[PDB]
């Protein structure tokens, strides 16, 4: 329901991710999974990511962030990796499901 | 148990050959008017490319599900193509047909391509590829192709070297969806019964009607491409714009053959009723093989001869085989020699279906240019209710037409075209 | 429609009937146009001796160059024109000349096998152009790393004994072997009651046999005319032989343990296993996802270029084992990855890979019934080595009858902490130590 | 050269005759723009048939003069221009090699426009060989020439080469104002009839890139 729908855009901006003008999916910790769905990425959010991560390293040696007008607001960010990753997980679960039959 | 061969031809076009024989095993297979023929300048290779994604994964069934699925009944997947037919099948015990299917019904009708997949798969075309041309045999057949025309046949069954890697996920599609369409697909099954063969025909295959792109005509350049590579052997081919499938002057061809020679019969034994083989023994002194080269192709031909010979007498070799088609062409062929062959012909045709394979392919490849099943007896009454003219004339045809020629060795002393 | 259990059970019998002389003749009808006839003879390498090794194969050449009946030219001739295919091989324990053509033409074709075996030409003047032909086969042989690996593997496997010799022979016994030697080993071994008629394709067993009685004379008169010799047995040795060439582009490597022989059934089991473990090449487009978990780690760290398992089998012996093709620097871990699996077949197989297995070796037994030729090798060979043809009936029975249980039990009597025979060719420095494999031989 | 130079005397092996064959290689290879390149037996050197191709050379166009400008005087460019609209380059091909030679054009062009680019170049070869040369076009031509070969020669490379080609081909220095005098002595018909030469001779060609719409020599 549109109950933590709101929850949700607290918890967006508490995170504070989008303060360094990173997505959601930027910064997913790379296990096999995520590795795995990195490489199926088209070049051009391929590199869109890298520059925006790499970005975001600049900032943080820095101790900067972004200027407000840039932060990523939350119903504008990108879940651009979640539907690789969750293709890669049930091709996943598929093979270990076949492996124990 | 043995009779019949049904063959209905669903609505759209889509036609279904079967053949019950009872064997332990079955072999169902959808053969298609498609190939390196239908390729452009602009996407050559996406067929061969298609050729070795039958694995990936479709909207049915994922990578992972057609193998280790396929591979739990004891089945098998293949796809054998020429430049204008594709032919997957499958093979397993008649009890698990119905599951083979799935996969077989999967591949040809729901590709994905999915672009990893695609980019993955790619540097296989440079194996792929490598291991075939370890057969002499292979790289001159293409260059012949080349040099005898100028589109549709001209073009390689090979991806070249420079697109590979450059293949599509689009143009695997596009190639898929303008020539996988019922009109131009056969559902043959050996093994099976043929109301089983058509419930999956219609409730499952959908890419529907049509007849999509259409090859381009098959010109006839006439060239000669030379391949200075330094083998100690060379492989030339020689030959001539020859009969169409189902062509009337094809069965002639096929005898003068036969006449000429086409394959030994007897293990290290010497070819006498080989007129080409025997007329090159009787020039060259050292080993060396001679045959009757014919292609019988929709819309064209090529006949001649290939011979493969070492390099210092290639000269002589390929004059020899020559003579040999000129001396057939004035009436040096007598009527039992035609008579000879006609038998050769028949048997050799006959062995050629005591194979799983073999059966199925002959069953479908008819089922697909044509839509009927030539009774046996039929193509034997075709084939020898040809006249010593017929041949002696299919003969003349090559010693007067344009010829093309395709070498590869230490051409150091073959001939040109011009010099023959 | 009919089930896999039926279309096995409608399947011709496979007839068979001894003649007086002691030759076999056996047949499996079919309604087919096309046939294939010809002889299968319980002779080879194997009984040769040292002096004549080579000769069965020198035999192998002349066969065709005519009979006393009919010189070169007219033999040749007389078979094209009825467009008959002639062809035959020779091995370490059997030979075979058999021909493909018309049922209608089942009798001549008779005639012609019995002049072949029976009547030999043997003209002195082809002898010695045969010579110089085999020796060119061998010089072409000796680049077929995978032929000189299995020879090699024969050669240390069965060091000392008949089974050591290749079927070609050696240089020395080709460049001398005499017209006498030919005669000899023909009339020593081309006997009727170590050879059988087999044939497959639209034939009438009774026509058959009928024109067999007629053109296979030669009746015996003495007991040991019409004994069949029970051959030396060979003995088996756990050793290697490692032909280095770093020249070469890729190495060979085979490994295998002593099998049990024709006879018993544990080759069922065997075969079974084979088929858990199976086959590789660079052009399975099955890619990583292979069932064989050889093939998976084959395709996961690029292993080899192809590998394969098999159960060479043998009267009273045979080989089980493995063969592989890899770079110089992937040797190492192919082997690991090998034995490895090796192990596994005694320690941990699973139903769910038999039954896997089992179905692939199904499909295998059918796939060797696939056209006239391939019938009549079958019953050729089941003849000269079972005394009598398995149905594929049969063999499903045994096939289904193999479990998880049952692989493990067979593999640990054949393989677990044996001493195997290794054959190494190529640029196999990285592939090493005996003992280091023979530790690869037990602890899964 | 003399107290020290001492692998000597002799001509040794004798290369073979230079036999004419008249093939077409033709090279898919992808290549946003396709080369092609279609000759015919040319004239040898030292011939007196030379200094007719060198002129029928200039006067069809070889070079650019000016950077980036077009070519006017060059009638093989201009009638190129006038067919196409992409860019493109067309120029007189000519080699002159000992018992032989070779003559015809060389074009550079995007894929799809090299049948138009070809074919043009040819028409303005035929063009030329039915008398459509001016008598001032070969006087332009000349002039062309005999400035090409002048500048030539400023190069100490340049200047060794011209030298030495004769002292090993001849033996003698054919003086600046005879090689002039050589090339003005040229007709207008000789130029016509080298033209000629071409268009009836027997032609070879060779070409790569994406051929798929470049013509074959028998469609020329």
């Amino acid at each position: 329901g549109r109950l933590m729908d709101r929850i949700r855009k607290w918890y967006y901006n508490a995170a504070g991710f989008n303060k360094y003008g990173l997505m959601r999916d930027d910064t997913l910790y790379e296990d096999d999974d995520v590795k795995e769905a990195l490489k199926r990425l088209p070049e051009d959010l391929y590199n869109e990511r890298m520059f925006r991560i790499k970005r975001a390293l600049d900032l943080s040696l820095k101790h900067r962030i972004l200027p407000k007008e840039q932060w990523v607001k939350y119903e504008e960010d990108k879940p651009y990796l979640e539907p690789y990753l969750k293709e890669v997980i049930r091709e996943r679960l598929e093979r270990e499901a076949w492996n124990k039959k | 148990g043995a009779e019949d061969l049904e063959i209905t031809k669903l609505p759209n076009g889509l036609i279904i050959a079967s053949l019950e024989n009872f064997s332990p095993a079955s072999r169902i297979g959808v053969f298609i008017k498609a190939g390196s023929r239908y390729e452009t300048t602009a996407n050559l290779g996406t067929a061969h490319l298609l050729r070795l994604a039958s694995p990936l994964t479709t909207k049915g069934a994922s990578s992972f599900r057609i193998t280790r699925g396929i591979e739990a009944v004891g089945g098998s997947l293949s796809v054998y193509s020429t430049r204008e037919k594709m032919t997957y099948c499958v093979e397993c015990l008649r009890d698990h047909v119905d599951t083979v299917m799935e996969y077989l019904l999967n591949v040809t009708t729901a590709p994905e391509f999915r672009p990893w997949e695609v980019t993955d798969l790619q540097p296989q075309l440079k194996v792929d590829k490598a291991v075939a041309f370890q057969s002499p045999q292979v790289g001159v057949l293409e260059n012949l192709h080349a040099a005898a025309y100028k589109t549709a046949l001209a073009n390689p069954l090979y991806c070249p070297d420079y697109r590979i890697g450059k293949i599509t996920s689009e143009q695997l599609h596009h190639f898929v969806q303008n020539n996988f369409t019922s009109a131009r697909m056969a559902l043959v099954g050996i093994g099976v019964k043929h109301s089983d063969l058509k419930q999956v025909a219609e409730q499952f295959l959908n890419i529907r009607s049509g007849a999509g792109t259409s090859s381009a005509k098959a010109t006839y350049w006439g060239g000669e491409i030379r391949e200075q590579n330094g083998h100690s052997l060379v492989h030339a081919a020689v030959v001539t714009e020859g009969a169409a499938v189902g062509s009337a002057e094809a069965n002639a061809f096929s005898v003068l053959q036969h006449v000429l020679g086409a394959g030994p019969l007897i293990k290290r034994g010497s070819s006498v009723t080989s007129k080409l083989y025997q007329g090159v023994a009787k020039a060259t002194t050292q080993p060396f093989d001679a045959s009757a080269f014919n292609v019988n192709y929709s819309d064209s031909g090529l006949f001649g001869f290939y011979t493969i010979s070492q390099a210092a007498h290639a000269g002589e070799v390929i004059r020899a085989a020559m003579n040999q088609l000129k001396a057939a062409a004035q009436g040096g062929v007598t009527e039992e020699d035609v008579t000879k062959a006609k038998n050769q012909l028949k048997a050799t045709y006959l062995m050629s279906v005591e194979t799983a394979q073999g059966l199925l392919n002959e069953i479908g490849s008819e089922a697909l240019l044509s839509g009927t099943h030539t009774a046996p007896s039929v193509v034997a009454q075709k084939i020898d209710s040809v006249t010593s003219a017929d041949v002696v004339n299919a003969a003349k045809k090559f010693v007067s037409g344009k010829k093309s020629m395709a070498a590869s060795g230490d051409l150091g002393s073959t001939p040109f075209l011009d010099e023959l | 429609a009919a089930t896999y259990a039926q279309t096995l059970q409608n399947i011709p019998e496979t007839n068979v009937t001894t003649l007086d002389n002691g030759l076999r003749v056996a047949s499996e009808e079919s309604s087919q146009p096309t046939c294939t006839v010809g002889v299968w003879i319980g002779a080879g390498s194997r009984y040769e001796n040292e002096k004549n090794n080579g000769a069965g194969y020198f035999v192998e050449h002349l066969a065709f160059k005519g009979t006393k009946k009919r010189p070169c030219a007219a033999f040749e001739k007389e078979v094209e024109s009825m467009g008959a295919h002639f062809n035959g091989y020779t091995s370490r324990e059997q030979t075979a000349f058999y021909i493909k053509a018309l049922s209608k033409d089942m009798p001549k074709v008779v005639e012609l096998l019995a002049d072949v075996v029976q009547n030999c030409a043997l003209e002195e003047s082809q002898i010695e152009k045969e010579r110089g032909v085999i020796l060119q086969e061998l010089k072409e042989m000796d680049n077929d790393m995978t032929n000189v690996t299995f020879d090699y593997l024969h050669a240390t496997a069965f060091q000392g004994t008949a089974l050591a010799r290749t079927v070609e022979g050696t240089t020395e016994n080709i460049k001398h072997l005499t017209r006498a030697d030919l005669a000899s080993y023909i009339d020593t071994h081309f006997k009727a009651p170590r050879m059988v008629l087999a044939a497959a394709g639209g034939i009438s067993h009774k026509e058959l046999v009928d024109a067999a009685r007629q053109h296979f004379s030669g009746v015996s008169f003495t007991y040991k005319e019409d004994a069949v010799p029970i051959l030396p047995r060979c003995r088996f040795t756990g050793s290697e032989i490692r032909a280095r060439d770093d020249a070469l582009p890729v190495a060979h490597v085979a490994l295998a343990v002593e099998g049990p022989g024709w006879a018993d059934p544990d080759n069922v089991v065997l075969h079974v296993a084979n088929a858990i473990i199976g086959r590789y090449d660079r052009t399975f487009g099955g890619g990583k996802h292979l069932s064989s978990r050889l093939a998976a780690l084959a395709v996961e760290h690029k292993l080899c270029h192809s590998f394969q398992t098999f159960n060479t089998s043998y009267s009273d012996t045979g080989l089980f084992g493995f063969h592989f093709v890899a770079d110089p620097l992937s040797i190492d871990d192919m082997m690991f990855c090998a034995q490895g699996e090796w192990m596994r077949l005694c320690t941990s197989t699973t139903e769910s890979e038999v039954k896997r297995a089992k179905n692939h070796l199904r499909s295998a037994m059918v796939a060797q019934l696939d056209g006239t030729t391939p019938v009549c090798e079958t019953i050729g060979s089941h003849l000269l080595n079972y005394g009598r043809r398995i149905s594929l009936e049969e063999w499903d029975s045994r096939i289904s009858a193999v479990d998880a249980r049952m692989v493990r039990d067979v593999c640990s009597k054949y393989i677990y902490d044996k001493c195997p025979a290794l054959a190494a060719v190529g640029p196999i420095e990285q592939l090493l130590d005996y003992n280091r494999i023979r530790s690869g031989m037990y602890w899964i």
